[PDB]
């Protein structure tokens, strides 16, 4: 019987613990048990209640230690013995969290059996030193043509993704992961990015959809989803990015590369606010704790491209901050903006105007740029940066009697903009990013009618595969366009454009 | 099929209250004396093993 | 009721502290009943302050509370009764009929607290609810088991929108519905009760396909806060045990926030931004998490939200905005233009609208609509200074289609026979896709603007043209 | 130990016995089978149709 | 059959041109299209008489 087996598991619990420090709750209100005892407690100790609830001890006051319950008050009551686990917070880190959805504790919320991990390591551990860190010579490709060229991203690099609420905020992040399937397949472990998605706030239904999408694209087989859902408690939410980072350290330390996407740190902030006000800890700007900055800075500097003495490895990061009204002035955005090296700022008007991704290039920046950009892609997109700049300015001069020069800009500009639009959940290879942009740059497609851009694009890709998938493979493998390749590429484009 | 499955769940909760009935039986029995004594000596042995 | 007897120590508000004796420990979230000529005053234990002195929140009024008044402890979360005669009666926070149709049949009782189902349990939505409201269907199609959210003005037909939904969707689907009112007016209550007796959804002899739990705003803040939790468990009884899908309806969840904000302050817990609860996020989150499409039963919430001073970036609407699958904004301006529904089409966005999901044609049509409206919106500014006098023939045609589309949206509702006196229209999903397609193609650019105004389907657009033509 | 005693006695000595088919039936849909495909009757009988159609038809141009 | 019905329907739009004053062309056309499509969606809606006894 199901009952007999369940009892058999309970029957095997009968060990007694001569608890060196025991405490007894004096009063528990607000999820802030104030416990009498626990003199040998180390700060941020994991403590196990009579209810079995786990906690941390943010306030160590002399007579009482105000434990913060990771659990719920429903199962907690006064007078309760509060056993001291006596070990500061640690989470399993190791290899086998690939394709595994876990909560912060490290318990699988997908419940795909016990976690495979090599150690449990503390999550309050610090960031790599200055000397233990060396430059980002590595690019990374998300499969989004604009992102990879206009805002080229690297590995061990942290760059913000600050944008309008859930307007494919999750979609932008997921796109990278899909192109990372290609790279993951790729043997080199600088190209085997073992991605970590940290779903903060996001409810279990929403994350279930994410999970389903990820399973559908088979992305789970390098993905890790640290999940702190809406139902999951605010201490768990608070420690969730810190915890996630620790998993990443194992990869980084192993010299491998990986990408951790904290989505959204804004909801992490709210949890810290909730905690602080309940612990009577000082509130601060925008009623967020004053040292919320200190948290974010610690977290985001752990991510980094290590020195080559440090086994040449990294933890790429791409934090996501959700701007509720595009308020970059907001305290949590301003802080993060300084810490981060780059921002991507999606604009709502563009979203409404059906540009999905709704990315606004003006307010998107990369501060590492061509160090982490493919040479081929750099060549054929310097022009693109300048062209788009003109198009933006001359977009507002689109409103009667207008010079031929202005009109040329408009034709080239509208067509380019249309070219950089991409349907959601379509990643691409760099070897196909380079041709399309080259064509647009040379204005072959700027000649082609706006309506016909889309059909041309797909046709061009097939045409390129037919005419010279040798060229495409060469572009992929050489990575640097020779004058001969640019000649040959131009010829192919010309041939295609004529049809 | 739905109530058939439900009856199984209802049975687990029925058997839960039957466990509670058995808890009262244990506490009625001089298992209350004898197994408490068993716990006492076991705790002595445990505490000696410290 | 455990012989834990407490004597009140402080009446300072709804917050009433009770002083249970030594050697007798209470537990958080218990239910205390205090014998009173107010029956049993129910106190939900919400903190322990130790020394067997609790700080509890009152549900009912605290007027005439005698100092040191004996407080029995009934323990655990208040357990209402559930059954299938829950359907067709109005039920107060503490689980008692307000329509006085006698006590609800207590086959089972359940606590008002319940915990969200686990990540593993969740089964994801992927079906399309139909509302029969064309704008809603095209530009924000709803999905069964969804979490629809009716952000909108001051009962600006917020109730009307819901009334239409009940008329169409609720009646149509065999599953139960639960209409829950958090801090709503007894005037509105009487209208809704009467109205739903009339529409027969409430059958006072024979089962109703709706249940009601009306909590009204005269009630102390504590009762206003914890009416919602009660409602959720009723839905759970249906969802789980009866297996039946629930088209839940709740009103108004800003009132849920406000009720909670007040008792945060009263509990002494420092209130966060714009005076909301410190635990605002998690309380919303727990409520939202409980509501989900479960394998046992798919629950489709329609949650009214009142956008205070029409500012939805205020933290309380903005926080809720995340948890809602299918947001909808109902704006005064569109109502004022004479367009019923009052929905702001750009701002109303449902998660599902993805190209394959709604079908390529539906998507393409909707993309064209979105562009047409967005173009029109851009051109409104141009018309403002320049005038429409130097903006293209094409632009003029796009604008003309937009005015026509604008008044194509004007579709009457049966539940605005009460208001306008114009019987509503239900337009098939396929028909709506077709009707919008035609307009965009310019097939109906010979049809008068007023022959789109306040009409339903394609047949109607043509027919009102014929009426004017005559 | 205590676990063993409570459980052993409970499982062994107390077992629920399944309820009546009627109780199961009560909580589930009972079943009654739908009847008829739909048999309509012959229409437009006799020369009523013949006369009506011949005379009615003049829906031509002149 | 069904293909005859629709082919003749569009033919009748241009036949009715030759003898304008149609008013039961619309009744013929509406009825044949309707019931053809209605029976087709009825037939596509169909779950033939089947019940589980394998699984359930």
């Amino acid at each position: 019987e199901v009952s007999s087996i369940l009892e058999e598991r309970i029957k095997g619990v009968s060990d007694e613990a001569n608890l060196n420090e025991t405490g007894r709750v004096l009063a528990v209100g607000d999820g802030i048990a104030r416990v009498f005892g626990l003199n040998n407690i180390q700060a941020e100790e994991l403590v196990e209640f009579s209810s079995g609830v786990k906690g941390m001890a943010l306030n160590l006051e002399p007579g009482q230690v105000g434990i913060v319950l990771f659990g719920s008050d429903r199962l907690v009551k006064e007078g309760e013995l509060v056993k001291r686990t006596g070990n500061i917070v640690d989470v399993p880190v190791g290899p086998g969290l690939l394709g595994r959805v876990v909560d912060a504790l490290g318990n699988p919320i997908d419940g795909k059996g016990p976690i495979d991990a090599a150690g449990r390591s503390r999550a309050q551990v610090k960031a790599p030193g200055i000397l233990p860190r060396r430059s980002v010579h590595e690019p990374v490709q998300t499969g989004l043509k604009a992102v990879d060229a206009l805002v080229p991203i690297g590995r061990g690099q942290r760059e913000l993704i600050i944008g309008d609420r859930q307007t494919g905020k999750t979609a932008v992040a997921l796109d990278t992961i899909l192109n990372q399937k290609r790279w993951n397949n790729g043997s080199d472990e600088s190209k085997k990015l073992y991605c970590v998605y940290v779903a903060v706030g996001q409810k279990r239904s929403t994350v279930a959809q994410l999970v389903q999408t990820l399973e559908q694209h088979d992305a789970m087989k390098y993905s890790i989803i640290v999940a702190a859902t809406a139902s999951e408690a605010a201490p768990l939410q608070y420690l969730a990015p810190f915890t996630a980072a620790s998993i990443g350290e194992w990869f980084r330390d192993n010299g491998k590369h990986a990408l951790i996407v904290y989505d959204d740190l804004s909801k992490q902030a709210v949890a810290y606010r909730q905690l602080s006000l309940l612990l009577r800890r000082p509130p601060g700007r925008e009623a967020y704790p004053g040292d919320v900055f200190y948290l974010h800075s610690r977290l985001l500097e752990r991510a980094a491209k290590l020195s080559e003495k440090e086994g040449s490895g990294s933890l790429t990061a791409l934090p996501v901050i959700e701007t509720q009204g595009g308020d970059v002035s907001a305290y949590i955005p301003t802080n993060v903006i300084s810490i981060t090296d780059g921002q991507i700022f999606l604009e709502a008007e563009l979203f409404y105007k059906g540009i999905r991704p709704a990315i606004n290039v003006g307010l998107s920046v990369s501060r590492v740029g061509s160090a982490a950009q493919v040479k081929a892609l750099k060549q054929v997109a310097g022009s693109l940066k300048l062209f788009l700049a003109q198009y933006r300015e001359v977009a507002a001069f689109a409103q009667s009697d207008l010079d031929a020069s202005t009109k040329q800009t408009l034709v080239r500009g509208e067509r380019l903009t249309q070219l950089l639009k991409q349907n959601q959940y379509s990643p691409l290879a760099t070897e196909e990013q380079v041709p399309l942009i080259y064509a647009g740059v040379n204005g072959h497609l700027d000649g082609i009618e706006l309506s016909r851009i889309g059909e041309f694009e797909s046709s061009f890709l097939s045409y390129l595969k037919s005419n010279h998938n040798e060229l495409l493979t060469e572009i992929r493998e050489k990575g640097e366009l020779s004058k001969e390749l640019l000649a040959s590429l131009k010829s192919a484009t010309e041939s295609f454009v004529a049809t | 099929v739905r109530y058939e499955a439900s009856l199984r769940q209802l049975e687990q909760r029925q058997l839960a209250k039957s466990v509670i009935s058995r808890v009262q039986s244990e506490l009625g029995n001089p298992k209350f004396q004898e197994k408490v004594l068993q716990q006492s000596i076991s705790e002595i042995e445990q505490l000696l093993s410290k | 009721s455990t012989p834990i007897t407490g004597k009140v120590t402080a009446v300072i508000g709804a917050i009433v502290d009770v002083h249970f004796e030594q050697s007798e420990l209470p537990a958080i979230l218990n239910a205390l009943e205090i014998k009173t000529p107010q029956g049993k005053l129910v106190l939900e234990v919400a903190q322990h302050l130790g020394e067997n002195t609790v700080r509890t929140i009152a549900m009912d009024g605290t007027e005439g509370l005698v100092r040191g008044e004996k407080v029995l402890d009934t323990g655990g979360p208040i357990s209402v009764p559930v059954g299938r005669e829950t359907l067709g009666r109005i039920i107060n926070v503490i689980g008692e009929p307000i329509d006085e149709r006698g006590p609800i049949k207590s086959k089972l009782r359940k606590p008002i607290h319940a915990d969200p189902p686990s990540f593993a349990e969740q089964s994801t939505s992927a079906e399309i609810l139909e509302t029969g409201i064309k704008v809603v269907d095209l530009l924000a199609p709803y999905a069964r088991g969804g979490k629809i959210g009716l952000f909108g003005g001051a009962g600006v037909g917020k109730t009307v929108f819901i009334q239409e939904l009940i008329n169409n969707i609720a009646k149509a689907h065999g599953g139960f519905s639960v209409f829950t009112g958090v801090g709503e007016r007894t005037r509105e209550g009487n209208d809704l009760y009467r109205e739903m007796k009339e529409t027969g959804v409430i059958n006072l002899e024979g089962e109703s396909k709706v249940a009601l739990v009306f909590g009204q705003m005269n009630e102390p803040p504590g009762a206003r806060a914890r009416v919602a939790l009660t409602g959720l468990t009723i839905a759970e009884y249906f969802r789980d045990e009866e297996g039946q899908d629930v088209l839940l309806f709740i009103d108004n969840i800003f009132r849920f926030t406000q009720a909670g904000s007040e008792v945060s302050a009263l509990l002494g817990r420092i209130p966060s931004a714009v005076g909301y609860q410190p635990t605002l996020a998690t309380d919303m989150g727990l409520l939202q998490e409980r509501i989900t499409t479960t394998k046992k039963g798919s629950v489709t919430s329609v949650q009214a939200v009142y956008v205070p001073a029409d500012d939805l970036t205020d933290p309380a609407p903005a926080t809720t905005f995340a948890h809602l699958d299918a947001t909808t904004v109902l704006s005064r301006g569109i109502s004022e233009l004479g367009i019923y529904p009052a929905v702001d089409p750009l701002d109303s966005k449902s998660r599902l609208l993805d190209a394959a999901v709604v079908g390529q044609e539906h998507y393409d049509v909707a993309s064209k609509v979105q562009e047409t409206l967005q173009t029109y919106k851009s051109l409104q500014d141009i018309i403002a200074i320049l005038g429409m006098d130097e903006l293209s023939e094409q632009d003029k045609l796009t604008v003309e289609r937009a005015r026509k589309i604008q008044r194509f949206l004007s579709q009457p509702f049966a539940v605005a026979e009460v208001f306008t006196g114009i019987p509503g229209k239900l337009v098939r999903l396929k028909d709506t896709v077709a009707s919008f397609k035609a307009v965009l193609e310019g097939k109906y650019d010979n049809i008068p603007e007023h022959a789109f105004y306040m009409v339903g389907g394609i047949e109607d657009v043509v027919a009102k043209a014929e009426k004017l033509a005559a | 130990n205590v676990i063993q005693d409570l459980y052993l006695r409970e499982l062994k000595d107390t077992k629920l016995a399944p309820s009546t088919l009627q109780d199961a039936e009560g909580n589930v849909k009972p079943w009654n089978p739908p009847q008829k495909p739909n048999l309509p009757e012959l229409e437009l009988q006799g020369p009523e149709a013949l006369k009506a159609y011949t005379e009615q038809n003049v829906e031509t141009a002149h | 059959a069904k293909s005859a019905a629709n082919k003749l329907d569009w033919a009748k739009v241009i036949s009715s041109l030759r003898i304008t004053g149609s008013t039961a062309t619309q009744l013929s056309s509406f009825k044949k299209r309707n019931d053809e499509a209605r029976r087709q969606l009825l037939e596509l809606q169909s779950q033939p008489t089947e019940v589980d006894f394998s699984h359930y």
